[PDB]
């Protein structure tokens, strides 16, 4: 069965079929003359290339020092003549070969480059290249090419990052952030970098920093007294005219609280010694696993706050300075040299990764399958078909809501429910939650003709083994399609405890995101 | 209610009092999230 | 199509087909002389029965008071001769209808009824019942009978509650709990309503307390410096002798402390006024939209800690002794009766509600789908079939784990995975996390024989807004099955963040079990 | 490590020093949980 593991609706043929492939750094002209062949599945033996410059760029860093190493390029790899994509359903191997009826007993790959599997599966093409989803999440594809069908590429140059000579993979993540400036952070680490060094110095020399500075008790102390020390030392060096912008956009989100700082310097603190302080890939090793950066990042809520040049240098000065201080109390090295050296450099690269996750596409808390954290209550919709609300037709049709709580016993109140007259009502019925195999029945009343609120009969409750499942069942009297305008609300408000926001008492409102369809 | 008491309170959202609860509510536009439908995502 | 809307697995014909039926009260002894015909969806009008009579009891409370009404009683119906049960694949009556070609313009139960449908379907039977899963996170099922074919049923009484006359649900409560006394809350509310009315006396006529009593400012007060009130007044009122277990099992946890016992009486003295004071239903109404209650409960981790009469009457006192010093410091209303009236009654029957969720099967944190919520992580396994690890063959399998943090952007060091040598090894080229689309190959490495380790060539972080799934694949080069004494460990340790635990420095393990199959 | 320093961290698991992270770590024998495999579920 053929139709079992190819995905037809994703598998074509094209002429000069285009590619792009990750050049680690040292092979960028090397591999611009052929390709050329140098795991527990012999059968993926193959050129592995992307229909994602972008996703390509990731792949060329030292393999050695993955980290922080440096950039090689990407390059565009052509297929002459007619290139088959067979779109995979699948990645096993074995059970490819078997609906694929092939020799069970030799590589896949190699049998994907053999004239009889480019003459049965090729429709016409010279050769066939593999296409399987480049990964979760993602909507890129990964092309994986026979060795010997490869040889036929012809290889030009995209990008070569390490003639750039920029510091660490500046030059990559400068490329990456294309990919959606065309939130969308794309920053100058240059200028980050000037600015940053500025500041640092400026601190250093500025009267109440010398001032504060002295009243460090300079030997190991204990971290509950260390904190104290800078976070005082925090309010002080915030208020220099330099970090004026900082002080400003950190008063008022806790996550970027002077006790936050404090707590982090001290955690760098803890885990840099002389041997990890003196190298970059041990150093960004140690700092990349712990808890706390969104706070000198700025990345909180969904969000990076710090989306500029200015602020950015301003809190990883601020963080290099108060590290700095953090050392004598509890760490075990030559003091400073690292703080203005290793640190900002591995901090730097850290910023680089997450700001880079944040330019890529994703679903937010809510949506999809992804799922909603708030007031110790995690919901999500069962599947991504629940997510969506078909419209078009006369009928029904059932959504379920995965619904748990982190500990302590937590109450569901009820749910609010969107609806349009006519063409989605809620089916008082046929919707219900099930709290641990409970079926317990819903009171639904539509408050207005905006919204339907469905209460449980008995209490329901959540937590660290009580999980249950909303059941929102939709009816649909007219066959017209929804239209845009109507849609007046997106989502389902799951109502938990009550709660006390901005002097009025509300409950917790944890939304599943929808979308509608058909 | 809404027009009242609870007037201002939904940011992004339509103010819709819950009797039962006997509490407003913030029926969040497309997109926005919070008891105030105060973000978007 | 039959097949496809019909699970035949589960259908059958049997002799004497017997279920069970929750009756409201006042229908007790009238349903037991037969089964009588008194939504959006037509289709589904019937009699429902259900093949557990513990979640048929749950059934039997007044509709119209839903949460603290009284039992009725549960019934087992039978139908005489040969019934066929149709096991259905889906709950949707017009895609039933179509793949069982039926009449598309009338309901589906009436057709069910027929002796067109009894003759096709029925494999003998003289009518047909519909089956249908109870509810998601259950092993019961739904029987729907035809309303015509059910006055052939033979009504015999099970149980009834209204029989013995007991306070509320208790006489329901106390059949329930049979379902698991063959952890397993089997408490006798008789006696916790008994220790709960002495303690509360001997509590109030208690030197300390009355002493303390007075220091009571009486009058409204800011509900800052009422908690302080309440706090002082709970470790004073936790010293009584009376209390002496309770004083024992509450110093350790955090749920339980003082400070959530005053915040709670704090809750419940803002939300209950006159009228809500005064009725059972609007009572237990309110209080169970509030928050803290595990506190009271003695519920956290998963476990009910107060799991004895005498520790429960002694938290319940308690709480009850609290909320009445509440009341006039931001209540509004006849300050005492109703602490140690009507809110033990409520708080009497929250209790039983959530008791009865712990009592029912249900799937841990990290098991199947369900999410293993810790450190501000969220982590699960991305379906059923990834938390199975299949064996007794040759290959590979690969496994989804979804993971993600509720805010700010936290770290995953890499993964510890469990092997059996020989029959499950990691294909250390198959498995990767990607993070937001961007595939991040992992450095994998066997610790042991025991343990693999694999950790991410460039830092990972998942947060509000950035999701990854980690896809571990496994390779199994004996086809022997791999036999129970060689399961070391049955769940795969995803790392966090680097947090200090009992003065070790360790990661944030979260937990993904699984379960060897096939 | 887990002889010498790290004996008696683990509970109800196996002691597996994590070279890469410097840091011990506790394999959790079926059902239990917890980086030091204290808890069952």
């Amino acid at each position: 069965g053929a139709d079992d593991v190819v995905d037809s609706s994703k598998s074509f043929v094209m002429e000069n079929f285009s590619s792009y492939h990750g050049t680690k750094p040292g092979y960028v002209d090397s591999i611009q003359k052929g390709i050329q062949k140098p795991n527990y599945d012999d059968d993926w033996k193959g050129f592995y290339s992307t229909d994602n410059k972008y996703d390509a760029a990731g792949y060329s860093v030292d393999n050695e020092n993955p980290l922080s190493g440096k950039a090689g390029g990407v390059v565009k790899v052509t297929y002459p003549g007619l290139t088959k994509v067979l779109a995979l359903k699948v990645d096993n191997a074995e059970t490819i070969k078997k609906e694929l009826g092939l020799s069970l007993t030799e590589p896949l790959m190699e049998q994907v480059g053999t004239e009889e599997f480019i003459k049965r599966f090729g429709d016409g093409a010279s050769r066939v290249v593999l296409s399987l989803p480049f990964a979760e999440g993602s909507s890129s594809v990964e092309y994986i090419n026979n060795w010997e069908q490869a040889k036929a590429l012809s290889v030009e140059l995209e990008i070569n990052f390490e003639t750039r000579g920029k510091r660490g993979q500046d030059a990559m993540y400068e490329y990456m952030a294309q990919a959606c400036a065309g939130s969308c952070i794309n920053l100058d680490w240059d200028v980050i970098r000037d600015k940053t060094k500025t500041k640092i110095e400026s601190l250093k020399e500025h009267g109440p920093i010398k001032n504060k500075m002295s009243e460090s008790p300079n030997k190991t102390v204990s971290e509950e007294k260390a904190k104290q020390y800078l976070e005082e030392f925090h309010q002080t060096a915030l208020e220099h005219p330099e970090l004026s912008e900082l002080k400003t956009v950190t008063g008022t989100n806790p996550v970027f609280a002077g006790a936050n700082y404090a707590a982090w310097a001290v955690n760098v603190a803890q885990v840099i010694d002389s041997e990890t302080a003196d190298n970059l890939e041990k150093t960004t090793a140690a700092l990349s696993i712990l808890p706390g950066i969104g706070s000198v990042m700025g990345i909180a809520d969904g969000a990076v706050h710090h989306n500029t040049e200015e602020i950015v240098a301003q809190s990883i000065a601020l963080s290099s300075l108060m590290v700095a201080q953090a050392i004598p109390l509890v760490g075990e090295l030559v003091d400073i040299g690292f703080a203005a050296y290793n640190f900002v450099e591995s901090i730097i690269n850290l910023f680089q990764v997450v700001h880079n996750s944040y330019n890529r596409p994703a679903y937010s808390p809510g949506h999809k399958t992804q799922p909603f954290l708030h007031d110790g209550y995690a919901v999500s919709w069962n599947t991504v078909e629940d997510s969506i609300i078909r419209t078009g037709f006369q009928g029904e049709s059932g959504h379920d809501i995965k619904i748990t709580a982190e500990n302590t016993p937590l109450p569901i109140a009820g749910v609010l429910l969107p609806t349009i007259p006519g063409k989605l009502d809620v089916n008082k019925s046929k919707t219900h939650i099930s709290v641990n195999g409970r079926k317990i029945r819903m009171r639904c009343r539509a408050i207005d003709g905006d919204v339907t609120f469905c209460r449980p009969k008995s209490p329901v409750y959540v937590g660290n083994g009580v999980h249950a499942n909303l059941h929102v069942a939709f009816h649909r009297s007219s066959s017209e399609k929804i239209h845009s305008n109507e849609i007046s609300s997106d989502s389902i408000g799951v109502l938990g405890y009550q709660k006390t926001v901005d002097h009025t008492k509300v409950n917790s409102k944890l939304s599943l995101f929808f979308e509608i369809k058909s | 209610p809404c027009l009242r008491k609870y007037k201002d309170f939904c940011i992004h959202g339509e103010c819709k009092y819950v009797k039962e609860l006997r509490a407003p509510s913030c029926i969040c536009h497309p997109g926005y999230h919070g008891e105030r439908c105060h973000g978007l995502s």
